[PDB]
RNA sequence: AAUCCGACUGUUUAAUUAAAACAAAGCAUCGCGAAGGCCCGCGGCGGGUGUUGACGCGAUGUGAUUUCUGCCCAGUGCUCU
RNA sequence: CGGCGUCCGGUGAGCUCUCGCUGGCCCUUGAAAAUCCGGGGGAGAGGGUGUAAAUCUCGCGCCGGGCCGUACCCAUAUCCG
RNA sequence: CGAAGGGACGGGCGAUGGCCUCCGUUGCCCUCGGCCGAUCGAAAGGGAGUCGGGUUCAGAUCCCCGAAUCCGGAGUGGCGG
C-alpha cells in the first residue's frame, strides 16, 4: 500500500480537480486529471425532462472536432427538438390552417347572407 | 342519462378504450361514436374530430373528468379517448 | 495469527456476549438483514413464474 | 393510530413549540406535502417545488397557486365571481 | 496508433511521402509490421510464419528496415 | 370508413422525410406477413420549390421550379391524412412493393414520379401540395 | 452619542438588498399602440421563484409587433396560471384571471391585482403574494377610477392605467408560523441584514435613547412626534392612539 | 426527590464575569399608496430600503404552550378639528 | 549483454473515489459572462452532360503556437508571533 | 439630462498589386445593423488540448526517448474521397 501525490498545483479539491485512479506500465499507481462530465442538449419544448438521443453529450467547446452527423439527427427539428414534440407540432399547426379555413368559409357565409 | 346510457353497452356492446388504439379505430371507419374527455389536451381534441369527419364520425364531449369517464364506463382506470365498435341494445347513436 | 483466529471466528469462537461491543444493529443492521431478504425471496417468486410453478395472480 | 396517538406529520417537531403552534401547521403540512390529482391529466402527482408554485409529474403543467393548499378558498370564489361580470359584461 | 487489417491498405501506406523507418517486431507467432509516419504508428499484425517472408521484399522506395531486437 | 384512398394528401409525421407532403399510391391496410403492421405506400417531394414572384426571368423560374421527390412506406399511426385530394396518376408499373430492394429501380421510381409531380405544379392546379408547411 | 441603527441603515452596504439570485425585476409591459387600441398574446412558458419575494413569477414570452423577435416578461402570476396558457395583454382583450387590461374598461367589482399607479410605469399596487384591488366605481368625465387598495384606502387613480385580473398567486403564506429561528434566518438571508433585531431598551444608552439604568425600563414616553429629528424619532411614530 | 430562573437549539464581554444576560419563533402596536414612511449625504433631476408595493417596508414593547391581561388620560408625551 | 517469469480464480452491509437512479427539505429554490453547437428560413451559387461552386473539413499532408512563475519549506527549525 | 456604431453582406463608380483574364487592396455612394455601454475584478468560480519510461549532487506532465492531442493559417488550394 503506497500513497500518492498531485500532479498540478492545485491542492484543492475543487470541481476542475476531479482525478481517477489509473495504473502505469511502470508498476506505480498516478492520478490522472479527467475532464468534466458532458450534457445532451435539452429539448426547445420545456415538456420532456430526458434529454436528446442519438447527439453525443460533451463539453461544449468540444463540440468544435466532432462530426456534422454527431451533432444533430438527420430530421426536421434535428438535434435541437425532440422526436415526440416536433411530431406533435406537425399535427399542430396543420389543425389549426384547417380551422382558419373553416372559420373564413363561416366569415364568408356571413358577408353574403347580411 | 348519458352515463346510464353509456353503461349499457358495457356489459352488451363492444369497446375500446385508449387514444391509441382508438388513433388506429377510426381508420378502418366501422366505428360510429367517439366519447371525449374534458380535461384531455386540446391538440388531441381536434385530432379525433379532423379523423371522424374524415370517416363521417359523430363526436360526442362528456361532460365529466377522464376519471369520471373512466368511472362511467365500469373500469378502475381514468381514459381519455374512446370509441364504440357497435351497441348491443342502445340508442347512443341516432 | 490473525489467520488462526479469523477461522476461529467462523466457527463462532471469541464471539460471545462478552466480546461484543457493538449492538445488533451496529455489527448486523436490522436494515441489511431486509435488505438481503428482499433479494432472495423475490428472486424465488420471479423465479417460479416463467417455470409455471405459480401463476400471475397468486404470484401477485 | 398506528404508531402515534395524535401528533403525526409534527411528531418530528418533538415536544417543543408548544403543542397548538405544533396543532396549527399539522393542518399545513399535510397540504403542503399532499399528492394532489390533476385537472389535466388526472394523475395524482402534483407537488410543492416552491413557494405558491403547483407542478405536475406526468404531463409537467406547471400552475401558479397557493402557498400551502392547491387552491385557496380567496381564488375559487375570485374566479367564480369574475366568470360572473364575463357572460354580464358579454350577454 | 492505427491497426491495419488486411495486407494491401498498409502496402499503400507504406510507399506515401511522409512515411519513414519500418520497424519490424517478432513476437513468437504474433509478427508485427510497424511503419512511422507523420501522424500515426500504422502497425499489421500476422499470426503466420510463411506470410513474413514475402512482405520482405515487398518495400520498394529503398526505407529503413532495421531489425527491431 | 376507408378515407385512405389512392388519390389521397397525407402529411408525414415521422422520418427523415417528417414534415413532408405525400400521395398514398398503395393501400394495404392488411399485413403482408414481413410487414405485419398496417401500412400504406405514399409519394411524396422532399425540396419544396420556392417563390418565383414573375421577377427573375425565364432561366431562374426554372431554377426556382425544381422538385425533389421520394417514395417510402409509412405506417397509419405515423401518418396524417387530409380531406384534400390529388389525383396524380403514379402508373403502377413503376412504383411499387418490390423497390426497396434494389435501388436503381428506386433511383428510376424516384426519378417518375419527380417529373409527373413537377408538370403538376404547374398550371396552378393543386397548389396547397406545393408551399412547406409552416412550422 | 454614537450613529443608533437603522440611522446606519440609510447608508447602506450592509443592509441593501441581496438582488444576486433575483431573476429580474417583475414590471408589465411597456404602452404601444397594440395594447392601447387592441390585443396582443402572450405565452406563459414556466413558472420561476424569486428569492426574497412570496410570489411567483410567470414567464410570459409575447412577439414585438414592429421587428421580427421574441420579447420575454416578468409578470407576476396570477393564482390560476399554468404554462402554456395563452395571455392576453391590450384595451380589447376579454375577461378572465390572468389577463392585463385598462381600468377604465372592466366592470367595477371586478378583482384585480398589479395595479398600475401612474399610465406607464407597468405595475405598482397590490402585487405582494397574495394581495388585490377591487374597483368601487368609473368616472367617463375626466378618466377617473376609484380603486379599494388591500391596506384599506381608496384611492381615486386615472382610468387609463391597468391591472392583470385576479390574486396573486400564493396566498396564505403568514398563516403559517415559522417555528424556528433558523426559517426566519434564512427567510431575510434572501432579503437583506435586518432579521437579529436587538430592542433598544437592553442596548447601552449611547447606541439608543431609551437604553440605560439599572432596570430594563424606557424612562420617556414611546410615542414620539412626527417631526423628530434622527437618532429620536424612535418608537411608536406620530400615533394616534396606543392601545387596543 | 425537590425549589428558583431562563422555554428550548444558538450567541455574548479575544485577555478575570458563558449567565438568570443577548438573540429567538409567538403575541400586540405605530407610520406609510411612492412628489410617500424611515434614513444617509457639504452638494446636486443625489442615494439605501427598492430587481421593493400593506401577506410589504421601517420603528417599537413583551418573550415558547395554557390561562388572564383589571382600574385610572389628573400629569408628561403623541395624535385629532 | 542474456536466461526465465510477470499466472489462475472467488468473495465481502468491506473503506475511499466516480458514475447513475430514486426519495426527502426549504416563508433557504441554490450564480453570471467568455465561448461553442444545433435547428427555422432560403437572400444567393455553380454546371451543362463532363465538369464546377461547395466541402459547421470525410481521410491523409505542411507550417507555427509568442510573454511570466516553475529550485526548497509549507511546520514542535525555512511562514506570523 | 447623451449626435454613445468606425462594424458587416450585396451592388455601382475608380485605381493600383501579382502572368491588371482572374483574385486581392482601399476611397465614396446605396443597404443592413441595437442591445446596455469604456475598463478592472478569482494562480480554489468557467475555461479547447499530454501521457509512459528514463535521466540530475540539486529541474523535470517542462530535458531525452516514444506515442498522441488542441488551436490558427493556406493564395496558386497540397493530395485523395
Ligand atoms: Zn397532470
Amino acid at each position: 500500500v503506497q500513497r500518492l501525490t498531485y500532479r498540478r498545483r492545485l491542492s484543492y479539491n475543487t470541481a476542475s480537480n476531479k482525478t481517477r485512479l489509473s495504473r502505469t506500465p511502470g508498476n506505480r499507481i498516478v492520478y490522472l486529471y479527467t475532464k468534466k462530465v458532458g450534457k445532451a442538449p435539452k429539448s426547445a419544448c420545456g415538456v420532456c425532462p430526458g434529454r436528446l438521443r442519438g447527439v453525443r453529450a460533451v463539453r461544449p467547446k468540444v463540440l468544435m472536432r466532432l462530426s456534422k452527423t454527431k451533432k444533430h439527427v438527420s430530421r426536421a427539428y434535428g438535434g435541437s427538438m425532440c422526436a415526440k414534440c416536433v411530431r406533435d407540432r406537425i399535427k399542430r399547426a396543420f389543425l389549426i390552417e384547417e380551422q382558419k379555413i373553416v372559420v373564413k368559409v363561416l366569415k364568408a357565409q356571413a358577408q353574403s347572407q347580411k | 342519462s348519458i352515463n346510464s346510457r353509456l353503461q349499457l353497452v358495457m356489459k352488451s356492446g363492444k369497446y375500446v378504450l385508449g387514444y391509441k388504439q382508438t388513433l388506429k379505430m377510426i381508420r378502418q371507419g366501422k366505428a360510429k361514436l367517439v366519447i371525449l374527455a374534458n380535461n384531455c389536451p386540446a391538440l388531441r381534441k381536434s385530432e379525433i374530430e379532423y379523423y371522424a369527419m374524415l370517416a363521417k364520425t359523430g363526436v360526442h364531449h362528456y361532460s365529466g373528468n377522464n376519471i369520471e369517464l373512466g368511472t362511467a364506463c365500469g373500469k378502475y382506470y381514468r381514459v381519455c379517448t374512446l370509441a364504440i365498435i357497435d351497441p348491443g341494445d342502445s340508442d347512443i347513436i341516432r | 495469527r490473525c489467520r488462526k483466529n479469523t477461522l476461529a471466528r467462523r466457527k463462532g469462537r471469541h464471539m460471545g456476549i462478552g466480546k461484543r461491543k457493538g449492538t445488533a444493529n451496529a455489527r448486523m443492521p436490522e436494515k441489511v438483514t431486509w435488505m438481503r431478504r428482499m433479494r432472495i425471496l423475490r428472486r424465488l417468486l420471479r423465479r417460479y413464474r416463467e417455470s409455471k410453478k405459480i401463476d400471475r395472480h397468486m404470484y401477485h | 393510530a398506528k404508531r402515534t396517538k395524535k401528533v403525526g406529520i409534527v411528531g418530528k417537531y418533538g415536544t417543543r413549540y408548544g403543542a397548538s403552534l405544533r396543532k396549527m401547521v399539522k393542518k399545513i403540512e399535510i397540504s403542503q406535502h399532499a399528492k394532489y390529482t390533476c385537472s389535466f391529466c388526472g394523475k395524482t402527482k402534483m407537488k410543492r417545488r416552491a413557494v405558491g408554485i403547483w407542478h405536475c409529474g406526468s404531463c409537467m403543467k406547471t400552475v401558479a397557486g397557493g402557498a400551502w393548499t392547491y387552491n385557496t378558498t380567496s381564488a375559487v370564489t375570485v374566479k367564480s365571481a369574475i366568470r360572473r361580470l364575463k357572460e354580464l359584461k358579454d350577454q | 496508433p492505427r491497426k491495419i487489417e488486411e495486407i494491401k491498405d498498409f502496402l499503400l501506406t507504406a510507399r506515401r511521402k511522409d512515411a519513414k523507418s519500418v520497424k519490424i517486431k517478432k513476437n513468437k507467432d504474433n509478427v508485427k509490421f510497424k511503419v512511422r509516419c507523420s501522424r500515426y504508428l500504422y502497425t499489421l499484425v500476422i499470426t503466420d510464419k510463411e506470410k513474413a517472408e514475402k512482405l520482405k521484399q515487398s518495400l520498394p522506395p529503398g526505407l529503413a528496415v532495421k531489425e527491431l531486437k | 370508413g376507408k378515407f385512405m384512398k389512392p388519390g389521397k394528401v397525407v402529411l408525414v409525421l415521422a422520418g427523415r422525410y417528417s414534415g413532408r407532403k405525400a400521395v398514398i399510391v398503395k393501400n394495404i391496410d392488411d399485413g403482408t406477413s414481413d410487414r405485419p403492421y398496417s401500412h400504406a405506400l405514399v409519394a411524396g417531394i422532399d425540396r419544396y420549390p420556392r417563390k418565383v414572384t414573375a421577377a427573375m426571368g425565364k432561366k431562374k423560374i426554372a431554377k426556382r421550379s425544381k422538385i425533389k421527390s421520394f417514395v417510402k412506406v409509412y405506417n397509419y399511426n405515423h401518418l396524417m391524412p387530409t380531406r384534400y385530394s390529388v389525383d396524380i396518376p403514379l402508373d403502377k408499373t413503376v412504383v411499387n412493393k418490390d423497390v426497396f430492394r434494389d435501388p436503381a429501380l428506386k433511383r428510376k421510381a424516384r426519378r417518375e414520379a419527380k417529373v409527373k409531380f413537377e408538370e403538376r405544379y404547374k398550371t396552378g392546379k393543386n397548389k396547397w401540395f406545393f408551399q412547406k408547411l409552416r412550422f | 452619542g454614537r450613529v443608533i441603527r437603522g440611522q446606519r441603515k440609510g447608508a447602506g452596504s450592509v443592509f441593501r438588498a441581496h438582488v444576486k439570485h433575483r431573476k429580474g425585476a417583475a414590471r408589465l409591459r411597456a404602452v404601444d399602440f397594440a395594447e392601447r387600441h387592441g390585443y396582443i398574446k402572450g405565452i406563459v412558458k414556466d413558472i420561476i421563484h424569486d428569492p426574497g419575494r412570496g410570489a411567483p413569477l410567470a414567464k410570459v414570452v409575447f412577439r414585438d409587433p414592429y421587428r421580427f423577435k421574441k420579447r420575454t416578461e416578468l409578470f407576476i402570476a396570477a393564482e390560476g396560471i399554468h404554462t402554456g396558457q395563452f395571455v392576453y395583454c391590450g384595451k380589447k382583450a376579454q375577461l378572465n384571471i390572468g389577463n392585463v387590461l385598462p381600468v377604465g374598461t372592466m366592470p367595477e367589482g371586478t378583482i384585480v391585482c398589479c395595479l398600475e399607479e401612474k399610465p406607464g410605469d407597468r405595475g405598482k399596487l397590490a402585487r405582494a403574494s397574495g394581495n388585490y384591488a377591487t374597483v368601487i366605481s368609473h368616472n367617463p368625465e375626466t378618466k377617473k377610477t376609484r380603486v379599494k387598495l388591500p391596506s384599506g384606502s381608496k384611492k381615486v387613480i386615472s382610468s387609463a392605467n391597468r391591472a392583470v385580473v385576479g390574486v396573486v398567486a400564493g396566498g396564505g403564506r403568514i398563516d403559517k408560523p415559522i417555528l424556528k429561528a433558523g426559517r426566519a434566518y434564512h427567510k431575510y438571508k434572501a432579503k437583506r441584514n435586518c432579521w437579529p433585531r436587538v430592542r433598544g431598551v437592553a442596548m447601552n444608552p449611547v447606541e439608543h435613547p431609551f437604553g440605560g439604568g439599572n432596570h430594563q425600563h424606557i424612562g420617556k414616553p414611546s410615542t414620539i412626534r412626527r417631526d423628530a429629528p434622527a437618532g429620536r424619532k424612535v418608537g411608536l411614530i406620530a400615533a394616534r392612539r396606543t392601545g387596543r
